[PDB]
């Protein structure tokens, strides 16, 4: 069970088997994220749901991404992979002093 | 393969052909149909799931048989029969899902899904009710190598691509001449632009052409030819050929004149039209010519003669438009069309369980990628996915 | 409900979504990193403003399935029963808006009007089976 | 006319239903209706063509009846039946060619090629299957 | 056609198992089959001429049946025999002659000579041996939607297009940059020339690609990839693309860096390769990328000093090069090859009777225009023609 | 091993034979075997796959016979056969590609998975029509200790390889004199070349030597003797020895002179060709040698007085040329070729299911390296491959 | 020939087939077949040799008629059938060497062995099965005077042949007008070169032609056009005629115009190509007639105009040519080519045994020597020795 | 699967268990060390075997 949350002005909770949304409680939350390690979010919701979505999974790949793996990471930018090319192109373009 | 068709319309006919009442004549057949059918599907144990997140299932039959000497009937038979029906339909949507997302690059004509591939042998053969709508249809006359096809309400085949063909401009974009043509789905919207208005040209008259390849060939279809484009008829701000910057373009319409329409086979003509409009035919083709022209008007009025000098300050540029849409079609390729729901349903599965993802597809079903690179191998896969979705819209939603 | 079915960032052309009750466009306009001559005219970084930009997008929903009946284009379901209505000049009951237009219908969907709705292209259905 | 249509759905039908496994019950009424069309086309001589670039064909029914003894169909019913049809419905082809090119002035109820004037006759009025469509 | 293939090998057993000595069992299901031939063919009336120059031939047969009570051959037996085998060559070889002199845009899968025509309904059904060669097992196959592959060696694939691109030019040709290709038959040789050395690029590197679409698909693909250009490798003269003026070309070899090869399927790159020359392996590919750079040696010695100066006037051309050449292929689709003579017996057929080119195959049966709109209709044609043409080749010696 | 070969050969010749009408007397043995193989085949339960990324799948057998008592084969055969066809056909397919890529590091002639080892049991020595093909051939000759053969076509035993030695240096390349050679595929093509035209070598005579050893022993091979290097006949620029720099050869041809080829087994001179040019045939060899000589002109015209300077620098390059192309091989062992297409076969398998690096053959099957360290091991490994290879190709192209 | 030819071929036949544990019902024919080979030979006894290093070997046949009483075949029956079969064909590979080696020069399409002769006998006459093989089934049909033709693959029917002639020569060689061609295997390169560059002869283009016979007539040949001659494309130093000097030759390459290609029979054009390279066909001819033109450049950029000077010394040679190459073809005669394995197995047989070279063949037998004086007596020697040598490469790989 | 790199120029490739010689390819060596920790072979797989 994930949460997520960023100043955008949204809020998303999922599972980890299948990133099938779970809607989103604001209790336990603060305490898990207050204590437990943190994990800096680098795709994005959006982005991993559409990547289930028209692009295979496999639960090693997933525990990868939500892990912000180096490996998956550059897989998917050296297959042409859009979508996290548009994500990471977005990071970049927010760079901008 | 057809036998998946016979379950399907086989259950059809169960969820509706019998209700409360009816007289024993009416439904006879099918009542000796589906006994034959049960006796048929038990004791044959089926492993269905385990691809993606499709969940394994075990699969066993064992029921008793249907009333085989009634008067009229009662609610207690469709009572008996409901569970059981409904758990058939049940397991062939299993059949439908475990199917209509395997990949093959060199097959796709014989089954390729476990309980399926067991399902098409021989021993099953006695279950195969009636063939008896479009797609079951053009598949089994398919494998018997006759002429084929479907018939399409918007045929989205023209692979969407805008692109602009210069011929003459320069790096200060003050005397562009050229064109602009956008592709979609069914239609196709061409435009000619012309900053000189033909002011320099040979005979007070210029050319404007288009070439449209398809990537198969139709046949017998209605073709919408309206003469005004309406998609490149206003101020736009438009990228440059390579990409440094941006330029503008201000249109002005007139109405074309000396147009040409041609449909070509194979490198020769089929269908040839000059200056026809409304609806026009087509039997044998596969590639579109359009060849049009745009006239320096031989007299002028005041507004006329301000838009219009021989001058170098150009500011308001002229055009001419064409707009060609497929509306209904026949073809024997298999084409993704907006009178259905069998590509949704296909991307719609293949986004439900997270398939692995090869080469025998573009990722994720997305159309354009696909028909841009129409591949027979390709084709066949999608005809078996296609027919499967279809026979699964006749039970489920 | 609130619950993220499907998403796509920036794909063009066809489209498609299992189940959706609520459609969302997000989208961006940024200046070109550079113009042309006449490309700077149309955006001096002043406040004088003769020519606004824009950007504009199409969805169009060719085919659809429904839970509930929906008047569509391809059949002759609510042409007929409001023909029905107009032929004999009946005064507007209290469960149909008045003029039959769809759109206001539409506007307020509350089951009792689903309920009859469905019945009345039921029986509409029935009476084109007859008068083809 | 409507015995072209009668004709074209019994052929269509055909193909969808008389494939090899399918039961001989569930067909049995379309095997009928293909005997009796055998029976009555049996006989007789059709032309076309000499009208434009259409070839000249002839058309001859020799065609048995096809018979009773079958539980389950099987390839050899399925050959003997298809080589057949395939006769069938070139001619029907072709009289549909030779009647959409047909024409008339203030006559367009009537039927216009010779094969559909000619098939007006007495005796093909067995073959008025359905009306569906 | 399928009977005919029947009658063609039939008749080849005949003239290869008949003959004195043998016993008979060894030609028992030989002469149990010739015999019911006869049993068919006696009484049957066949006429052949009316198009091209074939003659007309009007053909009955009324030969008897083979001797069955001799064990062991004798001369008067075979040539008793020979005498109507013969007839029957004859006969068989101006039918096939004949499908093979028509063509048809209507579907080419059906059989085009009133003669094969009648020879197709029920009254000739008994007539098949077997078949044992790939060209008659393949129509068979494909008639009923199986896996279906011919199996090539040397064959062409490309259309033979010797040309340029220009991407750094002027008039007086002496700085020039772009790359010449030349895929002939099944050889592909490509070359990127360069003029300064890269003396304004980048960190001293030009990229340089070429792409290429097949015909037809290939799978399970040998190829053999070598280092450089064995074509483009001397110094000469070559025109404009506007046939005005000349330029000259010297070319000096370097070794290409970064070669790149991907066989690439509907946009997914399928088989990739990194410097791999020798042997290669695509086991599915439609489409060829070729990919590298002329990269300028960092280190230089005196004489490759001179060679290339970082000066404007040049004296010799740097050229990175590349050779690809197909060795073979199983296909889903017939196409020449250097191990046919069917291409060639076609081909002699219709040059020896002067038939007029019909609206789909090319004048004269020239390959690559042939090869240049290969439509689904001409590919059904082609496959007929050649399943014709293998039936003459298995029986004229 | 016999065993599926076997299976395979059957099925071949049974779908080859089966056809409707034929009298029951002509395959009425192919009837008997096929019972045969059903019965002795009933009750045997079997999985392959379980590797890389080709799926698992489970094989029962429950079909009966089919030995239905005609006197001319009907559709119903027709189709009771084509049923049990495709079911034999996937399974024959998927074991043997299961049977394809995974391999052992020792015992390279036994079987590496259950299913295979199964069938190496004596309760399926029961079917065993027929084994009939050079390489099943070789495998049962092998059983029986005895002299293997395989008979090939452009046998390329050369691995790819470009090298240049220096028999004079100069580190301003100016007084190089050396030799160099290509080995690409089944073509050797070595080029000698001096600066001097050897003035400063004893009785104006230069001699050049050149050993080829091969990664087995040959034997009949047929060979074309070239007197002039194709390739290396261009002005090259090659990169040094350190790799620091290059170096510009200008080459200019003269008669290759004195020319011995010598093939020695076990460094006995056994065959010797001098003054021989055109084709030869090799008996039975491992080394080949070939000796050449740079022999100054005797006199000169204007013309090469120019061209050759007595004084120092040297600017025309003196070189002579040889190219050897083998054309065809019997060989004791399995080798790549451009013939039999079976290593792009293995190729395209261990592709496409993404398997992991066999941790016998060198990754990506890269024939060069393959046949650098052709060992035992790989001996075996490549001919169980191959063997199988063959086997699955009888029936899917 | 034909009676060993159906010895080897039931060799194989049987050797592929006598396995044990096989059914007896496969196989019983060619039981029967053994029986009766069997039965022909006990009793008699033959000799071989007497000539060369080859010993005299006599041989006596001492075996039991095979068992028939069993149901599958056992180990100890297939043994004891292989310990026959290694005696027979150790006699067959005996007889086949001695005919090999054994000739004369009449009388040369009949056996020349006292072992093979013998076996011509009517008693002997009687052991035959078939003729499967290419060569013996056209053996047999010269035997019987009918037209017949063998399909191989890069035929060597063009004797090496590498010759120059010059137009117009002087005593320095720089006004050299002349041709050279390199014929050898199935590979034709002619280039015409002039040093005058076309300015001397009217109309400012040189003419050249070349004409290469053949000592036969060849069907269905494959020929690819390639636009350039490829050997004749770098500097070059080649002696005089005469040997009184030798002369140079700096090459640069033009397009050729106008080519012009006549694939001709007995001096009377089949095949004319225009304007076109790439593949062709020639059904029939004897005599291929090269034609193309050198027009110098109209108009040239100032490189191009120095590197040919309007005076008379001249610095680089203007030289154009084309490529001939045959992929496969059919012959009326035998011939050798690039596939077989059978020359290689006579010359080694003759070598090996060291025959003192009579007037049959050269020494080493020259296949150019034999191409070159190419007789039909030598060409039916030739086509014997093939038989036989085809029977050999049967039995022993 | 494991990979072994020195700087002379001797490179090995095995599995875990047997640590049985295994052939190097460079392509999986590339996609390997790239981003992955490394590992200091301070034994080395000589004295491992």
């Amino acid at each position: 069970d994930v949460f997520e949350a960023g100043i955008d002005g949204k809020f998303f909770a999922y599972k980890v088997d299948t990133f099938e949304e779970i809607p989103f409680d604001v209790q336990k939350f603060a305490d898990l994220v207050t204590d437990s390690p943190v994990i800096s979010a680098i795709i994005d919701f959006k982005t991993l749901k559409n990547l289930n979505d028209n692009y295979g999974i496999s639960r090693q790949q997933a525990f990868n991404l939500l892990r912000s793996d180096p490996r998956v990471l550059r897989e998917f930018i050296n297959q042409d992979n859009p979508i996290i090319r548009n994500r990471i192109e977005q990071l970049i373009m927010q760079c901008r002093l | 393969m057809d036998v998946l068709y016979s379950l399907s319309k086989t259950l059809k006919d169960a969820r509706d052909k019998i209700v409360e009442g009816t007289l024993y004549s009416n439904v006879s057949d099918l009542i000796q149909q589906f006994n034959q059918m049960i006796i048929t599907m038990n004791g044959n144990e089926f492993q269905t799931g385990g691809i993606g997140n499709l969940p394994i299932r075990n699969w066993n039959f064992n029921f008793g048989l249907l009333g085989t000497t009634l008067l009229n009937l009662d609610a207690n038979y469709v009572e008996t029969a409901r569970n059981t029906i409904d758990y058939f339909v049940d397991f062939v949507d299993n059949v439908c899902m475990d199917e209509m997302v395997r990949e093959s690059q060199r097959n796709g004509i014989a089954p390729q899904s476990d309980s399926l591939r067991k399902l098409s042998a021989i021993k099953f053969k006695r279950i195969n009710f009636d063939n008896s709508s479009e797609y079951i249809e053009n598949w089994n006359l398919q494998n018997r190598r006759q002429r084929t096809g479907f018939t399409f309400h918007k045929p989205n085949i023209f692979p969407y691509s805008a692109s602009f063909t210069l011929n003459r401009s320069q790096p200060a974009h003050d005397n562009l001449m050229g064109t602009m043509w956008l592709n979609a789905g069914s239609e196709i919207q061409v435009a000619g632009f012309d900053y000189s208005c033909a002011i320099n040209a040979p005979a007070n008259i210029q050319q404007f052409e288009h070439i449209v390849p398809l990537r198969r060939v139709l046949t017998t279809a209605t073709i919408t030819l309206l003469p005004d484009a309406e998609r490149f008829s206003f101020p736009r701000v438009i990228n440059s050929a390579d990409g440094a910057t941006t330029w503008f373009f201000n249109p002005v319409i007139l109405r074309p004149n000396n147009v040409e329409v041609e449909f070509l086979l194979n490198g020769q003509i089929i269908n040839t039209y000059q200056a026809r409009f409304g609806t026009i035919v087509a039997r044998n083709f596969d590639t579109i010519r359009l060849s049009f022209q745009l006239m320096r008007p031989p007299n002028m009025t005041p507004a006329v003669a301000v838009l219009f000098p021989n001058a170098q300050p150009f500011e308001h540029h002229a055009t001419v438009g064409l707009t060609l849409r497929i509306e209904s079609a026949v073809c024997e390729s298999v084409l993704a069309d907006a009178s259905e729901t069998l590509l949704a349903n296909v991307t719609s599965v293949r986004q439900e369980y997270a398939i692995p993802v090869g080469p025998v597809f573009p990722p994720g079903m997305n159309w354009t990628d696909l028909i841009t690179n129409y591949s027979p191998s390709r084709e066949d896969n999608l005809q078996r996915v296609f027919t499967v979705a279809s026979i699964r819209s006749m039970l489920i939603k």
